[PDB]
């Protein structure tokens, strides 16, 4: 009956907290120095230890997750460190005098200009092909003199031709004293308590694929497709879609480009685009119409679970933004594509003939809101072809004064952190507090 | 019978307290200025600081080397009115830590003052002769 | 008679056990971005991590304050079949650590579970009245 | 009656020894590359180094949990010849530590070897049956 407190060291008690997570990649031996794995990331254990926790119900919140905010700062920090020792193209801001490549009634122009050399007093005049998207006119009245797109606003740095942009799986691990709780619920939406909860030390193989609108090479959802959103009744918040059946998309760059290496200084090597050997064919992506329409139909069935059993659901092309948010932007073999998704979202829903998507290619890119730094993608010599696995979508409503009669959905990509939320929605970092008091009928021996 | 780290998180406090050694083990164990190296170094110091924090409190409670330590502090009924059968055979350490979370600071303050702040003086005076 | 750090490395295990305090002492003790500073700071953190690693095991084994600690774990003959004469008065801790290295992990598991995981619960029930 | 940390620094050694619990408490408690961050990081590692250093010496002396601890080492008259009334009721710990500073290294060597290096083996053989 006489109760006394007792100290228990090692009790299974955790609390929501945010700590510094670190990288982890498997022993991939190989052309190396990819930006994400860097020189050294922690080698993954040969056998991950996932331990299920019975009778445990934990709250999750993919939108207030701290793993996304840290990872977004990690990818950005890795990008600058892989470009600092590379050649900066600040002297490449010379006035360009261009022309059109002999076709009557073009997306690329042949430009000649004076460039610096290995020696200071000697100058060279070189010819190089540029894409129209990376060049703006200087006279607008108009003549035929041009300049680079960034030279007026931000500096430009040429990516080293040794580093690769291919995303490899990255595992985020927790330091000692902290643990990551994975929610294994098949029907788990955005937030809320998760019935089936296990714990792991590192996350699964998350491939950092920088995309827009379409989520490529992402993790599929089990059972039915999932519609996760912070506020479905809010138009300002993006709508994260996760497929269960992956759709296939083949993208190619038929142009047989050539690399024209021209020296612009002592140790400085600038790689421009040489004349295309063969025919001029603009890039494109093919999507199976039978699979895309089927998968899109599977989406509207789950959208009706939040907007009425019977309602009008339509899909249209992106009507807001420019450049990268109106096109499906991604990296493929080194070159950066910008595909018009007008053929994908052109249906209205109520109650083998593949789709082709025209794509445009840039070389001076401004990703992650970066006002100040621009990257020059060197020309990839040869023909590029990649096959991707679109598993998700990032849509956004239009809102308005509609009386819930019709409902429109348009693709968007206002931020990059939505890409990591599609792969961190199930994880949660918590700190372990092993100190716990409890009353028993035990008293310390005086002796 | 071992389940793993945090294996007894959903079991009763009586079944979870028999596996205190499980959570106790996994509690501590040209330029290196890379983003991964700076984070790694700051994480190792963070790990050993959390560990010594709990060991420091167990030092002022006289429970440094023990895993289950009995004291002289009487359990106040205002903290919880449940019985031993309603605590150790109905509640887990998670929901029990949530109920007493409003009193853990008061218990800790009395845990250092009621015994080891008083025993050491009496331990000196009893062993004085 | 003290020889110094690692002085009894080549001595018998019985003669080396009388100098445990020798290895115990010498075991722990505009911009600072210099290569040597990074090394020196990373060496101090690496040092205190290994020190608390061993002290961590001494906590869960009930041997926190002592240098020689008796336990409740019976020695299995599968680990070594040698007698006390062949071990303490003919073998060194080096060639002894090499002979038990295949079983040191198994011994550690029973060393934390068989006793201090069971003794503290029995200490609670024996001091219950 | 508490004065605070080092409050009895000018007191006699007998009045200051009655408040050893006071000094024991206040003895441990986009880019982070700021000069202050480097200073904080190196200060936290510096703090736990001095803390674990004192606890390491108390561990090899068998005085881990206590604040006043008796030993087996007999006091050599060459260290200080003062009487008990002349030390605890006439001198302070500051001027006392300055007087024994030339023999503290010899005392520590005998403090760990004469007893706890010998006691653990004697306690092993006393508990042999
Ligand atoms: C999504 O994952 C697929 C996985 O197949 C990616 O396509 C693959 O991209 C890699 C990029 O390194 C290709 O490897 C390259 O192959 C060429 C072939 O000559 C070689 O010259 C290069 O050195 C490199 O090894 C790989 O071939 C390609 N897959 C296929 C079937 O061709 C895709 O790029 C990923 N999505 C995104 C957005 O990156
Ligand atoms: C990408 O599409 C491929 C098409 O085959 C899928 O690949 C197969 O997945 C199963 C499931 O484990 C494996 O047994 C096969 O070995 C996979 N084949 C290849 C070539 O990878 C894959 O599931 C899709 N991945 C994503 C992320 O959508
Ligand atoms: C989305 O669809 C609209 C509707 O066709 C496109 O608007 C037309 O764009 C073409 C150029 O491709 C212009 O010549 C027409 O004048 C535009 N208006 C029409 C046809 O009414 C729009 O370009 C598509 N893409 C985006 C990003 O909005
Ligand atoms: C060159 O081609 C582009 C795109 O086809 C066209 O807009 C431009 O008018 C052409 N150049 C001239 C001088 O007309
Ligand atoms: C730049 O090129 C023009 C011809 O296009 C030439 O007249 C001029 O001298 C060149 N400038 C330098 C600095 O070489
Ligand atoms: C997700 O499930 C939880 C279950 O409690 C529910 O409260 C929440 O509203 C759900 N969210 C959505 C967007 O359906
Ligand atoms: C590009 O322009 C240069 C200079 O005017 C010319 O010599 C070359 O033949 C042109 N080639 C192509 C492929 O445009
Ligand atoms: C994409 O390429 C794969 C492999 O060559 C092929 O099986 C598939 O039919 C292609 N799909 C389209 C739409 O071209
Ligand atoms: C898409 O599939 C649905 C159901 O199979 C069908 O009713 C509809 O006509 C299809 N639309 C297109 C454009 O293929
Ligand atoms: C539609 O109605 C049926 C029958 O009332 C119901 O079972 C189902 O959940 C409803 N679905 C949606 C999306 O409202
Ligand atoms: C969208 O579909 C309608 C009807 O099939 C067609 O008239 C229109 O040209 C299509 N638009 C695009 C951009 O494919
Ligand atoms: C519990 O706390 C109250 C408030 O300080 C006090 O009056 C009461 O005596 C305490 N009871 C026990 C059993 O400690
Ligand atoms: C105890 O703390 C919780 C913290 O969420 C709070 O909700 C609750 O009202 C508190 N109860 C009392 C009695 O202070
Ligand atoms: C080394 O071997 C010699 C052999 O005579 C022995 O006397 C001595 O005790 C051993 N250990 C030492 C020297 O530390
Ligand atoms: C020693 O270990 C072996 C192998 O696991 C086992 O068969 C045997 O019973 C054990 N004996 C003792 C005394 O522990
Ligand atoms: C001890 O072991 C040694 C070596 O295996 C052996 O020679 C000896 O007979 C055993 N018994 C005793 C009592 O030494
Ligand atoms: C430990 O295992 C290795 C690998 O089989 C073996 O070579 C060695 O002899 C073993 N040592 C002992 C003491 O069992
Ligand atoms: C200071 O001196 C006074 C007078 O002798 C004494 O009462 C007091 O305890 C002393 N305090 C300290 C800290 O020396
Ligand atoms: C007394 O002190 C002297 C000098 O410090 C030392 O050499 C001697 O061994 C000591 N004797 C004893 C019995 O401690
Ligand atoms: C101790 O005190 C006595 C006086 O009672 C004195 O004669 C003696 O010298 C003192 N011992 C010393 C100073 O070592």
């Amino acid at each position: 009956e006489n109760l006394w407190v007792t100290v228990y060291y090692g009790v299974p008690v955790w609390k929501d907290a945010e700590t510094t997570l670190f990288c982890a990649s498997d022993a991939k031996a190989y052309k190396k120095h990819n930006v994400w794995a860097t020189h050294a990331c922690v080698p993954t254990d040969p056998n991950p230890q996932e331990i299920h926790l019975e009778n445990v119900t934990e709250e999750f919140n993919m939108w207030k997750n701290n793993m996304v905010e840290q990872m977004h700062t990690d990818i950005i920090s890795l990008w600058d460190q892989s470009l600092k020792p590379c050649v900066k193209l600040t002297p490449l801001c010379v006035t360009l005098q261009c022309t059109n490549v002999n076709i009557t009634d073009g997306e690329l122009k042949n430009c000649s200009f004076n460039m610096t050399t290995e020696l200071r007093d000697k100058r060279q005049k070189v010819h190089a092909l540029f894409y129209k998207l990376d060049i703006v006119p200087i006279n607008e009245n108009q003549n035929t003199s041009y300049r680079l797109i960034n030279c007026n606003t931000a500096a430009i740095t040429q990516a080293c031709p040794k580093v690769s942009f291919e995303p490899i799986p990255i595992h985020y691990c927790a330091p000692a004293g902290f643990a990551i709780l994975k929610c294994k619920d098949k029907k788990f939406n955005g937030t809320g308590p998760c019935p089936s909860v296990s714990t792991v030390q590192c996350t699964h193989g998350i491939k950092p694929v920088v995309s827009t609108q379409l989520l490529l090479n992402g993790s599929l959802a089990e059972e039915e497709v999932m519609i996760r959103s912070e506020d479905i009744r809010d138009n300002a918040k993006n709508i994260l879609v996760q497929f269960n059946t992956p759709v296939q998309i083949n993208c190619t760059r038929p142009n047989n480009n050539t690399r024209k290496s021209i020296r612009i200084g002592p140790g400085q090597w600038f790689y421009a685009t040489g004349d295309i050997i063969g025919d001029i064919r603009q890039a494109h992506c093919n999507v199976s119409k039978a699979t895309w329409n089927e998968t899109l139909g599977k989406v509207v069935k789950q959208l009706r679970k939040h907007f009425g059993n019977n309602t009008i659901i339509r899909f249209a092309n992106s009507s807001g933004g420019d450049l990268e948010v109106t096109t499906h932007s991604f990296n493929c073999g080194g070159e950066f594509f910008y595909c018009d998704t007008s053929g994908l979202f052109n249906s209205t829903w109520i109650s083998n003939d593949s789709i082709t998507l025209p794509c445009r290619i840039k070389q001076i890119i401004n990703m992650w809101q970066r006002i100040g730094q621009a990257m020059y993608a060197p020309p990839i010599q040869g023909v590029i072809r990649c096959v991707s696995n679109i598993t998700g979508l990032i849509l956004t409503r239009d809102g308005g004064s509609t009386d819930s009669t019709t409902e429109t959905f348009r693709p968007s990509g206002g931020d990059m952190r939505d890409n990591w939320r599609s792969e961190l929605y199930k994880y949660k970092v918590v700190k372990i507090e092993p100190l716990g008091v409890a009353p028993t009928r035990c008293k310390r021996r005086v002796v | 019978v071992f389940l793993g780290f945090l294996g007894a998180a959903g079991s009763t406090m009586g079944a979870a307290s028999m596996t205190l050694t499980v959570q106790a083990r996994n509690l501590l164990s040209l330029l290196k200025l890379t983003v991964w190296g700076i984070k790694q170094l700051q994480a190792r110091v963070l790990a050993v600081e959390r560990y010594l924090r709990d060991q420091q409190l167990l030092g002022i409670w006289g429970c440094s080397g023990k895993l289950i330590c009995c004291t002289n502090v009487p359990w106040n009924s205002s903290w919880s009115n449940r019985n031993l059968s309603e605590i150790w055979d109905n509640m887990t350490w998670l929901q029990w830590d949530k109920e007493i979370s409003n009193y853990t600071q008061i218990i800790y303050g009395l845990l250092e003052e009621s015994q080891n702040q008083q025993e050491k003086n009496e331990q000196d005076l009893l062993a004085l002769d």
